[PDB]
RNA sequence: UCCCCCGUGCCCAUAGCGGCGUGGAACCACCCGUUCCCAUUCCGAACACGGAAGUGAAACGCGCCAGCGCCGAUGGUACUGGGCGGGCGACCGCCUGGGAGAGUAGGUCGGUGCGGGGG
RNA sequence: AGAGCGCAAGGGUAGAAGGGGGCCUGACUGCGAGGCCUGCAAGCCGAGCAGGGGCGAAAGCCGGGCCUAGUGAACCGGUGGU
RNA sequence: UAGCUGGUUCUCCCCGAAAUGACUUUAGGGUCAGCCUCAGGCGCUGACUGGGGCCUGUAGAGCACUGAUAGGGCUAGGGGGCCCACCAGCCUACCAAACCCUGUCAAACUCCGAAGGGUCCCAGGUGGAGCCUGGGAGUGAGGGCGCGAGCGAUAACGUCCGCGUCCGAGCGCGGGAACAACCGAGACCGCCAGCUAAGGCCCCCAAGUCUGGGCUAAGUGGUAAAGGAUGUGGCGCCGCGAAGACAGCCAGGCUGGUCGAGUGGCGCCGCGCCGAAAAUGA
């Protein structure tokens, strides 16, 4: 995706926001620069963009940088973005949370169950060229009381799990209506 | 109830500070344990009280693993 | 250390002890009183802490 | 282990670091609060023959000659993780015998 | 629980740490105002939640009451309150996420959470999900 | 002056944990022995003494790797000396000076005195 | 270092204040530069000096216990001494 | 006798407190300290401020320790279903220790840590500043307000400490309708002079029925909540629409015709409506 960025220098960080610009900063192993996108733009952009796909930032310098949001400072007191990090990539491999499309109708939901889903995304070491829109999750044979771990992931070529080789991914928990309400109210 | 109780304050802690002229024997710092260690021209008593052994100026020296020391640099 | 004309305009009645002491240091008696002083780092610090009481002038 | 070393450090000046090898026996007069050796009378790695004990006595006398020349006399010995009894014993033994 | 008897009152300052981000489930419930949320208030909400949608998915309660609520027996001034009358409460500051549902429709959640709102003392809002996390 | 060692003090985990490699001429260790000085609540494991030969396996010294540990910006907050505004109130907001913690980028298998032995 | 440090809690601590042996009784007398604390009284720390002594080859440590509680002005009277 | 109550007589001038701490058969009383004053000394030393160094564990934040904790994984133990005592074996949408992950909490938790405060040095600072000795006191019920905590019910013109303040003693002046402590301001005397302060400038009532740009139809303003509603204005987004949409009218059970320009749902901001019942006249 594209995004119209600008250079920052002395503009009052707070007074800036009132205008309509979201503070932010781009940087990498060699770079560091005060920037500031636009709220409305960044919003609709980052809505889908999030932090799985890359976004090139067009500075007035005509420079097209292959950045991605390494971190965002969400403002407490009614959610809203305060500030934005921008990690500039190159060619050396870089870790990052890649999406995960859980696909299938697990045995769990059949016997009336719940779509549990731990890591809705997973960090993985990977070359900048590799931009997997997502990763297939073969969740289907999963029955109630069962779970799926990292050591059981389908990894695309040229990628590795930069996590723990045992971490969970999803599960299948029960409902919780009448049986629990009547029983719990007395057994407690 | 059964609570209203407390031993009166002991008023410990740093008594003298760095860059302060001191006579011979002035209690430099009273302390609970070894929150501060002795050092150059600085002795200590049963209660871990740090006190000058010479005349001069106090100085504090942090040393990570070793701990915090306090000494007096003599001069006249 | 150019001249600093300082005029007292807000009565210190109600402000902290230290603040009154500041005006005494600068030598400010009554309201609307004129007083030109050097611009030393010390004289500044005081005139700063009473800035909401006085109107400074660079002379 | 080096409790002893710490004890003497705060004692005063002119430490006597007696490090001995399985066949050698060096000895340095290190003054702390600056870290500088004065009289460094080595043993096997110096000149002396081969007889640990009797070699120790002489190397001690070696310090003595070099020391009294520099106007030193504070016998601030350094047991250095060693039991005073044998080799190390002779060191300061001869060193203090002259 | 388990720990020990009585605790200070304390004041509810800024809505700082009181507040987070939908960390589980699809939809969530967020506090707009500070307050002590009672154990009965939580239970009241939880039950009203599930009871709304029978055999529902999963309901996450991220807040948790550990503050003992002190209270005197209608007399005067001898010692500290016996307390415990209302049991316990949770220091809920504005922005905090009390409840969040999962494994269910958007209508069921939008209604259920709306319901579990009235069960609470505070004026509240319902957040969807977005994508606001912390990654790259 | 330069390089490898041995003794030792400073900085206080960017010195460390773990993995792989290397050094025995010198130096150090392990090692041979337990009659003498000396020793283990039992043992020459440890302290100790006298010393061929063998070894660098263990230990230590020197290198390289970052998986753990550690260090860790910048930007933006939270908080807040001093000043002040709104609302009926639980509280919220601005001006001026100060500004974290956490998290991201990132760094890291050490700098360094003085004496001594060796080419 | 999450143990131990007689006992509450805390600060401190293995580079010992902790566990174990060997010799010993400084759980000495006569004092006290200078300080902490403090309304008064009281409480607290103490280098160093002289005497005679203990442990260590020695530099040196010892005027009770890791430290912060374990207590009572004056009066009246008891016992032993100059 | 009265550690109690009452009363204590001429003027002018200068300065001007306290309602705290310690002990008290002390608690509405004392003694010492603190704060006022006067005489004699000392002389830049004072409050406050600048630079410098040292000390510190709050706010915040954090989970490394002490403990709390929701979900999940992995996993010992226990309960139950199959089998038989050759005791073990298998399962387990049951409770769950330790461990890991996700996510949190704590005055009496802290790996970490502000602002700030404390102190010494050098410097500015001549002030009803400062220090040494001494004479004379009063005071030792305090109260509002702001801020930081406890107690309380995150009640009280409540209570109890801390920093500051004003009343006290400034019920002297201006404002606030009136009103110790809220806003302005520190009254030596006089004046039929002038500039202001807070607050105000339609009449009572001094000064603008002043200028310009929006909003509000409730007398809101003229001071009440959860929660409710096609109130009104302004901003952004999603679904259908000149290949004919929403609405109504004809027919069949979304589709067609007719007309013909927008229509339906969500979110945010400003002002406003409901919720809104008490006793002498508003
Ligand atoms: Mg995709
Ligand atoms: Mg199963
Ligand atoms: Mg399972
Ligand atoms: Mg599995
Ligand atoms: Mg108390
Ligand atoms: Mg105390
Ligand atoms: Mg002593
Ligand atoms: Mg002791
Ligand atoms: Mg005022
Ligand atoms: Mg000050
Ligand atoms: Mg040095
Ligand atoms: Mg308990
Ligand atoms: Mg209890
Ligand atoms: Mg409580
Ligand atoms: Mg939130
Ligand atoms: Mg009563
Ligand atoms: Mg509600
Ligand atoms: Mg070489
Ligand atoms: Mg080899
Ligand atoms: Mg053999
Ligand atoms: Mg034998
Ligand atoms: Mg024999
Ligand atoms: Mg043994
Ligand atoms: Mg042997
Ligand atoms: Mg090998
Ligand atoms: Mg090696
Ligand atoms: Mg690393
Ligand atoms: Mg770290
Ligand atoms: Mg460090
Ligand atoms: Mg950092
Ligand atoms: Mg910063
Ligand atoms: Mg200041
Ligand atoms: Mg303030
Ligand atoms: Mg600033
Ligand atoms: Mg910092
Ligand atoms: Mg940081
Ligand atoms: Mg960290
Ligand atoms: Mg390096
Ligand atoms: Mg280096
Ligand atoms: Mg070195
Ligand atoms: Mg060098
Ligand atoms: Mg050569
Ligand atoms: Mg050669
Ligand atoms: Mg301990
Ligand atoms: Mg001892
Ligand atoms: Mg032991
Ligand atoms: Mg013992
Ligand atoms: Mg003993
Ligand atoms: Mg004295
Ligand atoms: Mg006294
Ligand atoms: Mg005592
Ligand atoms: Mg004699
Ligand atoms: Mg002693
Ligand atoms: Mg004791
Ligand atoms: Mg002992
Ligand atoms: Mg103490
Ligand atoms: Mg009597
Ligand atoms: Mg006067
Ligand atoms: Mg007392
Ligand atoms: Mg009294
Ligand atoms: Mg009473
Ligand atoms: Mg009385
Ligand atoms: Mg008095
Ligand atoms: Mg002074
Ligand atoms: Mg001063
Ligand atoms: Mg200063
Ligand atoms: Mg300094
Ligand atoms: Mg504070
Ligand atoms: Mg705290
Ligand atoms: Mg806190
Ligand atoms: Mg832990
Ligand atoms: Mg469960
Ligand atoms: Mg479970
Ligand atoms: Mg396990
Ligand atoms: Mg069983
Ligand atoms: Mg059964
Ligand atoms: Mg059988
Ligand atoms: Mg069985
Ligand atoms: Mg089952
Ligand atoms: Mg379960
Ligand atoms: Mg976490
Ligand atoms: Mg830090
Ligand atoms: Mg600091
Ligand atoms: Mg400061
Ligand atoms: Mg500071
Ligand atoms: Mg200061
Ligand atoms: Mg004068
Ligand atoms: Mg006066
Ligand atoms: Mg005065
Ligand atoms: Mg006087
Ligand atoms: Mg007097
Ligand atoms: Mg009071
Ligand atoms: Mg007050
Ligand atoms: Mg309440
Ligand atoms: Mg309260
Ligand atoms: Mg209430
Ligand atoms: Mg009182
Ligand atoms: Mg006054
Ligand atoms: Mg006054
Ligand atoms: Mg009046
Ligand atoms: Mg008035
Ligand atoms: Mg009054
Ligand atoms: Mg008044
Ligand atoms: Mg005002
Ligand atoms: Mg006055
Ligand atoms: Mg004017
Ligand atoms: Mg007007
Ligand atoms: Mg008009
Ligand atoms: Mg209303
Ligand atoms: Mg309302
Ligand atoms: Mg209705
Ligand atoms: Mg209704
Ligand atoms: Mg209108
Ligand atoms: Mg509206
Ligand atoms: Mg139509
Ligand atoms: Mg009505």
């Amino acid at each position: 995706y594209r995004l119209k960025a600008y250079y920052r220098e002395g503009e009052k960080p707070s007074a800036l926001r009132r205008a309509g610009k979201l503070p932010g900063v781009m940087y990498n192993r060699h770079l560091n620069r005060k920037v500031y996108v636009d709220l409305v733009e960044f919003d609709k952009v980052f809505r889908q963009a999030s932090i799985h796909h890359v976004i090139v930032l067009e500075l007035p310098d005509g420079q097209s940088l292959p950045t991605l949001v390494r971190q965002v400072n969400l403002d407490k007191r009614r959610r809203r973005p305060e500030h934005v990090d921008f990690f500039v990539l190159s060619d050396e491999p870089v870790e990052m949370y890649v999406p995960l499309r859980f696909v299938g109708t697990p045995a769990g939901v059949r016997a009336g169950g719940v779509l549990q889903e731990i890591h809705r995304d997973i960090l993985v070491k990977v070359s900048p060229r590799n931009i997997p829109e997502f990763i297939e999750v073969d969740v289907s044979g999963l029955e109630i009381g069962d779970s799926l771990h990292a050591s059981d992931l389908k990894l695309p070529p040229g990628v590795e799990l930069a996590v723990s080789p045992e971490e969970t991914i999803a599960a299948v928990v029960p409902p919780e209506d009448v049986e629990k309400l009547a029983e719990e109210a007395a057994a407690e | 109830t059964k609570n209203g109780r407390d031993s009166q304050a002991k008023r410990l802690g740093v008594k003298r500070y760095e860059g302060q002229v001191v006579r011979a024997g002035n209690i430099l710092v009273r302390q609970r344990g070894t929150r501060f260690k002795p050092g150059k021209n600085v002795g200590m008593g049963r209660d871990f009280t740090l006190f000058a052994l010479v005349d001069g100026v106090v100085e504090f020296q942090d040393r990570g693993r070793l701990g915090r020391y306090v000494h007096v640099r003599p001069l006249a | 250390m150019p001249r600093l004309k300082v005029k007292l305009v807000k009565s210190p009645i109600g402000y902290p002890k230290d603040q009154k002491a500041a005006l005494k240091a600068l030598g400010l008696r009554r309201l609307q009183q004129e007083r030109v002083l050097e611009d030393t780092p010390a004289i500044r610090g005081n005139v700063e802490k009473v800035a909401h009481l006085v109107r400074v002038e660079v002379v | 282990k080096f409790r002893v070393r710490n004890r003497i450090k705060r004692t005063g000046r002119l430490r006597l670091s007696v490090f001995r090898s399985l066949k050698h026996i060096y000895a340095q007069i290190i003054d702390d609060e600056k870290g500088v050796t004065l009289v460094s009378a080595s043993s096997l790695a110096l000149k002396l023959k081969g007889n640990k004990t009797e070699v120790a006595r002489q190397v001690g006398r070696a310090l003595a000659e070099k020391a009294l020349a520099l106007g030193i006399k504070q016998v601030a010995f350094d047991r250095g993780p060693y039991k005073y009894h044998g080799r190390v014993k002779a060191l300061a033994e001869g060193a203090r015998e002259g | 629980r388990m720990k020990y008897r009585k605790q200070q009152r304390g004041r509810l300052k800024g809505a700082t740490k009181g507040g987070d981000y939908v960390a589980f489930g699809d939809f969530g419930l967020v506090a707009l105002e500070p307050a002590w949320i009672t154990a009965q208030q939580i239970e009241a909400a939880r039950v009203a939640m599930v009871r709304h949608f029978r055999r529902g998915g999963k309901i996450f309660i991220r807040i948790f009451p550990d503050k003992p609520y002190t209270k005197k027996p209608l007399e005067v001034r001898m010692g500290k309150g016996k307390g415990n009358v209302e049991g316990y409460v949770a220091v809920v500051k504005p922005g905090r996420v009390m409840f969040e549902v999962a494994g269910v429709t958007e209508e069921q959640a939008m209604e259920a959470l709306r319901i579990a709102g009235h069960k609470l003392p505070i004026k509240t809002k319902i957040v969807r999900r977005d994508a606001y996390d912390e990654a790259q």
